[PDB]
């Protein structure tokens, strides 16, 4: 137990490390209060990544045939640390989106 | 018997269908290929979901779960055919796959 519970810190440091390169102590790391954070600032981050491609304009002619890797896929590759699933995500984004007065897209993700 | 199988090949002629959308899972790094891919999985795992729920406590226990792993193993064996014939895999295929 005590090296699984080891192996899950370091993991942890690591994929945080790696994926963020945010370093710090441990003592800064155990600290719920910066994974909150980290984790909000990428809620929100995948708020716009989404808000910016419903069509506020003409598109670009950019992805023509050849498309760009989805921001959803980025940040999943950063929640694998945050152990956040698709669930939680669309709740969280619910909960966000109904703050905006945005009522259409939560009662979509609700009845999906 | 003939007449349940007759119902089984009625809905193995549905999952195939569902998969259609897989698109031969290539290609993930484009988005479309992900969600068109997430897609059929979530509607084919759904289809199987009301499937067990409405034979639930009417197939004995036996049958329930063979007639079940035979829907679900014809479900992961075109997934799995579909994965080996493949030809690209870079490092964001091996993380969507």
């Amino acid at each position: 137990d005590e090296c699984e519970e080891m192996l899950k810190l370091f993991k942890e440091v690591a994929s945080l490390q790696e994926n963020f390169e945010v370093f710090l102590s441990f003592e800064d790391y155990s600290n719920s209060s910066l994974v909150a954070d980290l984790r909000e600032q990428h809620i929100k981050a995948h708020e716009v990544a989404q808000a910016k491609h419903k069509p506020g304009s003409t598109p670009e002619p950019i992805a023509a045939e050849v498309r760009s890797p989805s921001m959803e896929s980025k940040l999943h590759r950063q929640a694998l640390a945050l152990q956040m699933s698709k669930q939680e995500l669309e709740a969280e984004l619910t909960l966000r989106a109904l703050k905006d007065g945005n009522i259409k897209t939560a009662l979509k993700k609700c009845s999906d | 018997t003939e007449c349940f199988l007759a119902q089984m090949r009625a809905q193995k002629g549905e999952l195939l269908e569902r998969l259609s959308s897989a698109r031969n899972f290539s290609n993930m790094d484009d988005e479309e290929n992900y969600s068109a891919a997430s897609k059929a999985v979530r509607q084919v795992l759904h289809q199987l979901k009301r499937l067990g729920i409405v034979w639930q406590d009417v197939l004995p226990v036996n049958i329930y779960c063979k007639a079940m792993g035979t829907l679900l193993n014809t479900a992961i064996s075109e997934v799995i055919g579909k994965i080996t014939a493949l030809e690209d895999i870079s490092t964001e295929d091996g993380d969507r796959l």
